[PDB]
């Protein structure tokens, strides 16, 4: 569970990633498939897995948009990632192994871009947020 | 493993950026801080208080360090890692019990503070390539029946 | 999250393991000190870690009372198990990848006692409950 | 490994009081109702339905049957299971990309399967043993990186 400080944190850097987020989405989703090649399997109706390449670029959106939903629901992130969820259960089938694979990408991503940021009190919050979101995600299941 | 040239220029050229100390010490507070039941297996260092404790902990700065210089060994013996840490595998699986999860979440740390230090030069394929030098480290540390 | 199904099965089988549960504690202690020797560590402070030595016959009435205490707290287990979870983290520090262990070892033993309570779908109850224990135990660490 | 002689003889002696087809369909479907993920895997069997289509599902069955007669491949060489899963492990990974917490995940359900087969003769002194092999089995199926 969230503490208010790790909300602020997590808050505040989804404020600074502001300009910067669909080109984080898209460049964190082509570390996860080059450096975890697993996950290729589930996007294998792509072209072209490079970050820049059109379906990356627009699905790279659309993940962040997924977690800027969580930070809006972070209060209770099971209810308000609920579709998500289903989705990601019974539509795609992902296996839940692979949400830490895309969180650990995505704060990878961001270190590149926002080092003074990752303090480790900081990562800390960070973490603790992206593990709340794998478990929200990984929530209808079973 | 096989190496290909890009894997093998990659790793020796991360680990020839690192300030050993600097990033040891720095990756080992960060497992501490961000996963700090890891700390149990660090009983004889000092404060299991405040981050600020961990961050100025000299003991924690020293076995930093003895970590990234254990890498270098398999930086510098990348085609026999197994072999080379046989004696660490025993250490850290027999006598210290270190569930293998840790491995993994310490690996991590180090993949973010390299990430932090090198920036845009810690491209995808980079970090492929540091990845799979981690996957082949954590393996080699690593209970081994066989 | 535990389904209103998975409750009732919980219960039924807590209420079917009544006279064995002091007994079924003890030997599923004993069987993670020999399969899982990482384990032994906490329990430096023993003498004699098999099943029927007093030490582990008295902490596993003292685990199956947590447990008990988890059945009870069913609705809401990381609110009920919180002060358990500090004790984990805090005056033991005990790595959260054991309570997975301790919970399989719990299973195993109940398998070998009452095997007609094993169907799959029964198996997956318990399976939900034994993970949401472990991560309301997890709670406090971080 | 070194097996304690022991431990291989109650890894023989578990495999010989085994119905590889009864606990093979079992420990499988198992698996699928337990840990409904890994039915991606299996993506071409039938029923991604009721716990009941995964039950009566012949080609789960023939499947989970399969799994037994390799493991008994380990059973019948018990010091050489590295090289005797080379195949196996090229298939796991390399091409079906099993996330190897799915080894452990099934191997666990086969431990349970065991474990309400034989009851008290399963103690924990056996329990141990199966554990030893089922690990052995598990790491010669992973990556290989050494
Ligand atoms: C933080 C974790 C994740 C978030 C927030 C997330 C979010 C989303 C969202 C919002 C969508 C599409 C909803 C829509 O617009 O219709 C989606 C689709 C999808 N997700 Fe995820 N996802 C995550 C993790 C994963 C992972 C780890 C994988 C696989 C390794 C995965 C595989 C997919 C696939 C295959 C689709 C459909 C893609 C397509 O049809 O183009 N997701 N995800
Ligand atoms: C890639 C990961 C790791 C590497 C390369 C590594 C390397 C080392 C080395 C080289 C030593 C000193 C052994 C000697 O003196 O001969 C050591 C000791 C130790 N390590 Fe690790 N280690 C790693 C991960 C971990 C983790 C994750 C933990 C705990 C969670 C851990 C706990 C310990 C402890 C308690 C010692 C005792 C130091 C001493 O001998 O005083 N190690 N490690
Ligand atoms: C189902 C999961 C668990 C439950 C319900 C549970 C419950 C309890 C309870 C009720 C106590 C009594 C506290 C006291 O009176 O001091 C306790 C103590 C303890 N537990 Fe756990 N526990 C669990 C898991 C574990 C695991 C996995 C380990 C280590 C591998 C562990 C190590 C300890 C230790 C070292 C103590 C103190 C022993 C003593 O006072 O002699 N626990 N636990
Ligand atoms: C106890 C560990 C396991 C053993 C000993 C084992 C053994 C085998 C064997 C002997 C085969 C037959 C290879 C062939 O067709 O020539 C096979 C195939 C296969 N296994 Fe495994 N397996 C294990 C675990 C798993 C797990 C956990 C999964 C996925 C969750 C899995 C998925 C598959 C798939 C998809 C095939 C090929 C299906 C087909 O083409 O018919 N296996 N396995």
């Amino acid at each position: 569970s969230l503490s208010s400080k790790d909300k602020d944190t997590v808050k505040a850097l989804w404020g600074k990633i502001a300009d910067k987020a669909e080109e984080i989405g898209s460049d964190a989703l082509s570390r996860m498939l080059a450096v975890y090649p697993q996950t290729k399997t589930y996007f294998s109706h792509w072209k072209d897995l490079s970050p820049g390449s059109a379906p990356v670029n627009k699905h790279g959106k659309t993940i962040m948009g997924g977690i800027v939903d969580a930070v809006a629901s972070i209060d209770d992130l099971n209810a308000g990632l609920l579709a998500l969820s289903e989705l990601h259960a019974f539509t795609l089938r992902v296996d839940p192994a692979n949400f830490k694979i895309l969180s650990h990408c995505i704060l990878v991503l961001l270190a590149v871009k926002f080092p003074k940021d990752f303090t480790p009190e900081v990562h800390i919050s960070y973490d603790k947020f992206f593990s709340a979101l794998a478990r929200a995600l990984a929530e209808k299941y079973r | 493993v096989v190496w290909t040239d890009f894997e093998r220029a990659t790793i020796a050229d991360i680990f020839s950026k690192l300030d050993y100390e600097a990033v040891g010490g720095a990756t080992l507070a960060r497992c501490l801080i961000v996963y700090p039941w890891t700390q149990r297996y660090f009983g004889n260092f000092g404060n299991l208080y405040n981050a600020a404790a961990i961050m100025g902990n000299p003991m924690i700065a020293k076995h930093g360090t003895t970590i990234l210089h254990g890498l270098d060994r398999a930086v510098k013996n990348m085609d026999n890692i197994k072999a080379t840490y046989a004696e660490l595998s025993v250490l850290h699986s027999e006598k210290l019990h270190v569930d293998p999860d840790n491995f993994k979440l310490l690996s991590d740390c180090l993949t973010i503070v390299v990430a932090a230090q090198l920036g845009k030069a810690f491209s995808g394929e980079v970090q492929a390539a540091f990845q799979k030098f981690l996957s082949v480290v954590v393996s080699a540390l690593g209970k081994q029946y066989h």
